[PDB]
């Protein structure tokens, strides 16, 4: 004789975004994995204007959530999305913003081709020495067949080889959102 | 007059008013918490090596002015006293400019903000238990005698002084004094007061009478159901009855037109 | 090369209009101001008296009383406090932004036992929020009586007049609006006056008119004397319950209470409390919350328990007194809102500490369990700072004590050598789970298992994932492994070779639905059962879920985890099962039994079939065939 | 005898003093409060040209700049207004309480055609809470460049000043203190002009120093672009420029689905523009989120987003403006008084919403992809509003009997009824396919009659208040006392048959002891020999089922009070012939209470149900299967 009222819920925890594209297919369209690396960009801006670093971004942190909310987390081999220069042994202080860079590009380069990184060789001494010395890259022809120039030159400015040539996260704010207003399919 | 500056550079590190839309919180106050405590450990390491510094330094001036008394009495040493001289006044000039770059970091630990730990310090603090023996009910009987005869004759002054009126608003506060004081004995005899009303054949008292008296006594009903007395049940169906729904209206009108049907034929 | 200088003008009749027109929001505050005045002035005369006695022989008594008068709209507010002479009354009373409390506090000594309310200067002026002409009657120790008139245009009238002695005090008298006739009626009075201003030190009183037609002398108006201010080692129990009746409407008393303090720049003392029972709205929100008020000199300034204690801890009720801060021009919010958070840091942790004090004597902690339990749940899953605090106040039933719950850490004592993690399992009755399928194997070894069974209780264990270094996990999720002999290895390694041909069969039959059929170790006297995979929903997180009135579809079908079967090597219905598959390939009784073993597997492992009409007919079947009817 | 009459005064530095740090939070305001007195001077240059030419041979075009100083710490604010005189740099900006505005309004013969903001008096200090000292330099069609410099305190140089020309203007020079250094950057000062005041209708600029490759200086117009539409007559406009709006107004990649457009011109002035998003956000159904779905703009200048009453809770996803004339407001111009107006506002948008919403139910296109997001906000106004519920049950669409995969109406299933039929019948269950081929709509699909599916529990909280439709009564097909009118002939073969199953009801109730507190005999099934149903009043089935399930519960109440049922079984089935004729010679058997246990179980099972103890049942199941095939002991 005292009815009710519907009440509403509190949160759970969305999938990673890393078993969408690795452990199932997941495969969305072109315009779609454009807004995600958009969200991820504008995110990783704010931490940097406040002196905080975060010293990794495996796409495992990533938190795909309910609709389509990306949200980068800290809670935690992960020797692929490391810098040429975190693998050093001098100063113990070779983390900066460019490293964060990095790591977003090899993201975008996942994010795009829809593969792991270095699926060649599989030996991981192997792999810490010749990024060590020797070193290589991956190879950039392994694309999606629609996929844009504006953010192939994007992903090679990323990752050249250095820390003092790599670009500051407005810049590729505003790069990703100018390609993101101008693209009906190509 | 009416200064407020000090009240301007305040820092808390679990902040939930300032946040991202692509950050997930929960891990941005472990940063912050963390830069927080590197820079204060930092400062703090600053500050005790120049206190420390500041009192071996002091310490070596009154060792040199002991030198200087042995050599008011002595002589020879005069390199050693220019060095001496020269060092000791390079390092106090410096020691200045340290002692003002402190002097200048107690504002800027002003402006870098107060944390939650500077503002205040703690003084008293005293915690208790009342372990009361909750457990006090008087015999059925002798407790249903004694509250009918004191507390019923003078709450039925009460209740003659409040029947006459219809209102619902009053009859909510004078239920919750009520609840205050009255119990069970008074709803019996508040039933048998409209009982004799019956018998007094008042059509009109009867209809505003019996409107009180049967919410009370499904008052009464559900605290049986429930088993919890009437002093501890009587906002909820207060509350639930001024914003009756239509459909417990009519519910409400014939259960007391039966009840007023049973009533009348008792 | 002709710099001249001036000095700031200020025009007097825009300043007064925009003053008592757009300061304050509601226009119940003159009572407050006007009160506040008045405990002001006689606190002067109080401190005043006591280095001479020769200043009270002219009215002994400091009071306050409220007259209303529905015949001539008038609202009078008696007292009897210092008074004004004639040039403090045209520089204080006539002069905005310039208060004679200042004065007198700082031509005071050095440190005192005053603490009075007022210093900005426009305070007096909210009168004519709801007026048209005030009146003001004075007397002074060292003066005559004077009258001062004015109606809030640009003039006022000061004369000295003939009538009714006073003794030393000051009458107020207001001419209400026509529109705003509303403020003579006594329940509006009354709530006005116990909201604002009710732990004022002196009496108020009122003095209506009730049936000769008498004249009554309610003085209830405030007669609950607040008790945060005195010692704490002269308040005895008893003192505290009353205090806990007369602030919020109950017919019992406490529980616990605590009595705090913080000194240094930011300075309050708290009286928090602990109810009894808990209100049966507790989670309707909806109305504003005020349990935790805050007061600034014993005056109201602003109620709020949603940035002064967190949202799992709304039970709690207590005042927070403080001494001076950063108000506003109307006293009625906060400038800095960071005092606020720094200020609920300390109530958190002083209720902590209390909970942990509590739970000592092992008697009335199973009252406040048994009430409050929701709210620690609630806050193991959004609190990371205070998780691990609030993960030792968890009481469990557990299968080594019949009927008494058991303390997380007291489980860990009481393992065995080669023991590793905690065993939970998750239901929805006590007596569903204490006799399932799973249970059976580890409960016939020794071990332990915890059993949490309630709807929040998943919401918990997803977020706290170890204790004391210990890992909790779970007795229905594809392939716990326990501490065990070799020589039962070995045997299960030999038995699954055994049976690895009807295993592939079953997984023919049965398509999308299972996706792996394996053998178990984990029964000992059922046929089949059913878990779910490491990476997804439970059973019970799925049942919870699809009974949500208030969330979106679009995203069940990403979350729920694939289900596998568990074929035990020991029952003789699968021993039978495997000799009809061996000679025969396909037969329509093996058909039956295997799709009916899967159904009652999934009936009783928590899941819910989704075509009960089938089951039912299969059912009803074999009930007709084995009592006669034939078709 | 004698009066003397006064007049008030006032204490100028305690003034100041209240001013500057008493009634104003969030510093950031004072870059508003300066953007609001340029965009007034301009206006009164724009007024002065109407009448004649001639007035502007000084400046062609009207701007407003800011250019910040990294090596001074300086902000300019240059304006090119109507600028200001000598009379007026000591009469204006020295007088607290004093503005031109009021009086310029005040000269104008009612012909009204202006709008100007402030008429207060006290807003160039909000300015004088960030820095220390503040210069103006101003210059006027008729009269000599000057210069205003101040340091707080009884004290203002009106010096003259001859060292730059200025065409017409005014120029602000703040002088920054070293604590709030924040605001000569990008991002701080692009982030407060966005807020607080971007849709001024003036071109405000900006001059930051960039580096190229060097010093190069750099023009960003961008700090406003979008011009406000809602100020247009609704039939000049098209749907692009809608789109585009609604897009640069909440950040989407997709356009909206509806939107109204309208204007209250009584003694209320407000004229408002709401949208409808095309797909739900995903945190609409939160706790405490900030809510910001209609914001208050009182002349084109941002008040305050979040409001408690301005639409009720279930019109969350509508998103627009709502623009006002005149308001009573606070001196901080953060907050509203006395909160009556706001009524008013919430009854038109209520209105004018719902006819918007059955505007769009029109087309059978569109009306599908609405409805397919925000469905379950219309099954709350049924619930929580009272006096809107009769014209919002029409938008409810289920699905039927007789429709394949096409969701029907209540009004299109009146049409359809059977004259001997009195009400609707509807089933409410858990899926689509547990629901279709259940046991209680076997009969009444027999005859012909048409069901209505419920399939969600937001359906049994809207169909516990909805009780009529066109003055008939809902009644469900699984509650007791369920009548078909039907002819007399089968109802008098049914109470033949009421009496040869007497002593089974008896027997039954006896043996299942106080777990069922009917068992008698109904005509709702035709091919199922048993089936469960519940009490006139109580929860049922999965009612409670839900009520269980959810967290929060409080259950020391609710579990002591409700779930009753009863129990009916059919007088055809071979089963419960059978049964009878058995139990009809001896009355302390064994294999009959094996069955009857066996039937309620399974009964309970396939009826909404859930069992107490799962075990039991499987055992049984279990045996069965093992005497079936020769295990034996
Ligand atoms: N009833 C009164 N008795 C004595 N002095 C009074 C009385 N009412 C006002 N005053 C005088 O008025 C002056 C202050 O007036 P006003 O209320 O405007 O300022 P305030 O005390 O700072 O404000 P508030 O109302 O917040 O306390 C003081 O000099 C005080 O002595
Ligand atoms: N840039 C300006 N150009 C011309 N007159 C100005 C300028 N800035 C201020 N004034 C003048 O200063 C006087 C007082 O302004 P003040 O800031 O004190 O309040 P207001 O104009 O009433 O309100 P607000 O600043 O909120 O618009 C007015 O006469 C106004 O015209």
């Amino acid at each position: 004789t005292k009815p009710q009222l519907a009440i509403v819920t509190q949160w759970c925890e969305g999938s990673s975004l890393y078993h969408h594209l690795h452990i199932i297919e997941t495969k969305f369209e072109m315009i779609k994995l454009i807004d995600i690396a958009r969200q991820t960009a504008q995110g990783m801006d704010y931490l940097h204007a406040k002196s905080i670093i975060h010293r990794d971004l495996k796409s495992n942190n990533i938190f795909l959530h309910e609709d389509l909310t990306v949200k980068i987390g800290d809670f935690g081999g992960s020797i692929l999305w490391m810098a040429p220069e975190v693998i050093r042994m001098q100063d113990k202080n070779p983390y900066s913003f460019q490293s964060d860079v990095y790591a977003f590009g090899i993201v975008l380069y996942e994010l795009m081709t829809g593969q792991l990184p270095y699926s060649n060789i599989n030996n991981r001494d192997q792999i810490i020495f010749m990024v060590g010395r020797g070193y290589l890259s991956p190879d950039l022809s392994k694309v999606r067949s629609n996929c844009p120039k504006a953010m192939k030159r994007l992903m090679a400015e990323c990752l050249k080889k250095k820390r003092d040539e790599r670009p500051l996260f407005p810049q590729i704010l505003a790069s990703i959102e100018l390609l993101a207003r101008s693209l009906p399919k190509i | 007059m009416v200064d407020y500056s000090v009240w301007d550079h305040i820092e808390v590190s679990d902040d939930e008013d300032e946040t991202h839309p692509n950050i997930d919180t929960a891990s941005l106050f472990r940063w912050r918490h963390q830069a927080r405590v590197e820079r204060m450990e930092q400062f703090q390491k600053e500050k005790e090596e120049l206190d420390r510094g500041c009192r071996e330094c002091k310490r070596k001036v009154a060792e040199c002015q002991r030198k200087l008394k042995e050599l008011e009495v002595a002589e020879g040493g005069k390199a050693e006293l220019e060095r001496l001289q020269a060092e000791a006044q390079q390092l106090r000039k410096e020691e200045r400019s340290w002692e003002q770059k402190l002097e200048e970091m107690r504002k800027k630990e002003k402006s870098m903000p107060w944390n939650v730990d500077t503002l205040s310090k703690d003084g008293f603090s005293k915690s208790m238990v009342n372990t009361k023996p909750e457990k006090t009910e008087e015999d059925s009987e002798e407790v249903r005698e004694q509250k009918h005869k004191t507390f019923v004759e003078k709450y039925e002054k009460q209740i003659k002084h409040f029947g006459m009126l219809r209102r619902w608003d009053d009859s909510q506060k004078y239920l919750s004094d009520n609840v205050h004081l009255v119990c069970e004995e008074t709803a019996n005899y508040l039933v048998i007061w409209c009982i004799d009303l019956e018998v007094e054949e008042k059509c009109a008292l009867m209809e505003q009478v019996a409107h009180q008296t049967i919410v009370m006594q499904f008052i009464l009903e559900l605290a049986k159901s429930l088993k919890v007395d009437p002093r501890a049940c009587f906002r909820q169906f207060f509350t639930k009855i001024k914003t009756a729904d239509r459909q417990y209206m009519e519910g409400f009108n014939d259960e007391l037109e039966a009840f007023k049907e049973r009533v009348r034929g008792r | 090369e002709e710099v001249e200088t001036f000095a700031f003008q200020a025009e007097i009749a825009q300043l007064m209009s925009l003053i008592i027109n757009t300061f304050y929001s509601n226009k119940e505050i003159f009572l407050r101001e006007l009160i506040s005045n008045a405990s002001d002035a006689l606190d002067k005369i109080r401190y005043e008296s006591l280095t001479d006695p020769s200043k009270l022989d002219s009215g002994k008594e400091l009071k306050i009383d409220i007259i209303p008068n529905p015949q001539e709209r008038t609202l009078t507010l008696v007292d009897t406090g210092i008074g004004m002479t004639k040039a403090d009354l045209i520089n204080n009373l006539g002069t905005i932004a310039k208060s004679g409390t200042k004065a007198f506090m700082e031509a005071l000594q050095a440190g005192a036992d005053i603490s009075m309310i007022g210093q900005f200067g426009v305070g007096f002026y909210s009168a004519y929020l709801v007026a048209e002409k005030v009146v003001v009657i004075t007397k002074h120790n060292d003066d005559e009586q004077y009258a001062w008139e004015s109606s809030a245009g640009g003039s006022f009238t000061v004369r000295a007049d003939h009538g009714e002695p006073i003794g030393r005090g000051t009458k107020v008298i207001l001419h209400l609006k026509e529109d705003q006739t509303e403020y003579l009626e006594e329940r509006r009075v009354k709530e006005v006056v116990k909201k604002h201003s009710q732990f004022i030190g002196y009496p108020i009183t009122l003095y209506l008119e009730k049936e000769k037609e008498k004249y009554i002398d309610q003085e209830e108006l405030n007669k609950t004397k607040p008790i945060w201010t005195r010692n704490p080692d002269d308040i005895t129990q008893e003192e505290y319950g009353e205090f806990y009746k007369s602030l919020t409407n109950d017919w019992e008393d406490h529980l616990a209470v605590k009595h705090f303090s913080v000194e240094g720049q930011l300075e309050f003392r708290a009286l928090l409390f602990i109810p009894r029972r808990a209100p049966f709205d507790l989670f309707e929100n909806k109305k504003k919350k005020n349990n935790i008020k805050l007061y600034v000199r014993r005056v109201f300034i602003m109620d709020s328990c949603d940035e002064l204690i967190p949202e799992y801890l709304n039970f709690i009720r207590g005042v927070v007194d403080s001494e001076d801060l950063p108000l506003n021009i109307s006293r009625e919010m906060l400038q800095q809102s960071k005092i606020l958070k720094v200020i609920r840091k300390n109530i958190v942790k002083k209720c902590l500490e209390l909970f942990s004090e509590l739970a000592e004597d092992k008697e009335n902690y199973k009252k406040f369990y048994e009430a409050f339990s929701k709210n620690l749940k609630l806050g193991i899953h959004e609190d990371s700072t205070n998780r691990r605090r609030l993960s030792e106040l968890l009481r469990y039933h557990t299968s080594q004590s019949g009927d008494e719950m058991t303390s997380l850490s007291e489980y860990v004592s009481r393992m065995k050598e080669t023991q590793k993690s905690i065993y939970y399992i998750t239901g929805e009755s006590k007596e569903q789970v204490a006799n399932s399928a799973f249970v059976e194997r580890v409960r016939k070894r020794g071990f332990e298992v915890v059993y949490m069974t309630e709807p929040i209780d998943e919401y918990c264990v997803q977020q706290l994932k170890e204790f004391d270094g210990k890992s909790l996990v779970s007795v229905t999720k594809e392939g716990l492994e326990l501490p065990e002999d070799e020589e039962e290895k070995k045997k299960m390694e030999e038995s699954k070779a055994k049976f690895e041909n009807l295993c592939k069969l079953m997984k023919e039959i049965l398509d999308k639905k299972v996706e792996k059929v394996t053998i178990s170790n984990r029964l000992v006297s059922s046929p089949c059962c059913i878990v779910t995979s490491t990476y997804g929903w439970t059973a019970n997180m799925e049942r919870i879920m699809k009974a949500q009135a208030l969330r979106d579809n679009s995203t069940m079908g990403y979350m729920m985890a694939k289900k596998h079967l568990e074929i035990n090597p020991d029952h003789p219905i699968v021993e039978t099962l495997r000799q009809k598959a061996e000679a025969d390939k396909n037969d329509k009784a093996v058909k039956d039994l295997v799709v009916l073993l899967f159904e009652t597997a999934l009936l009783s492992s928590g899941f819910s079939l989704e075509d009960p009409q089938t089951h039912s007919n299969r059912i009803y079947r074999m009930i007709k065939l084995g009592l006669g009817i034939d078709e």
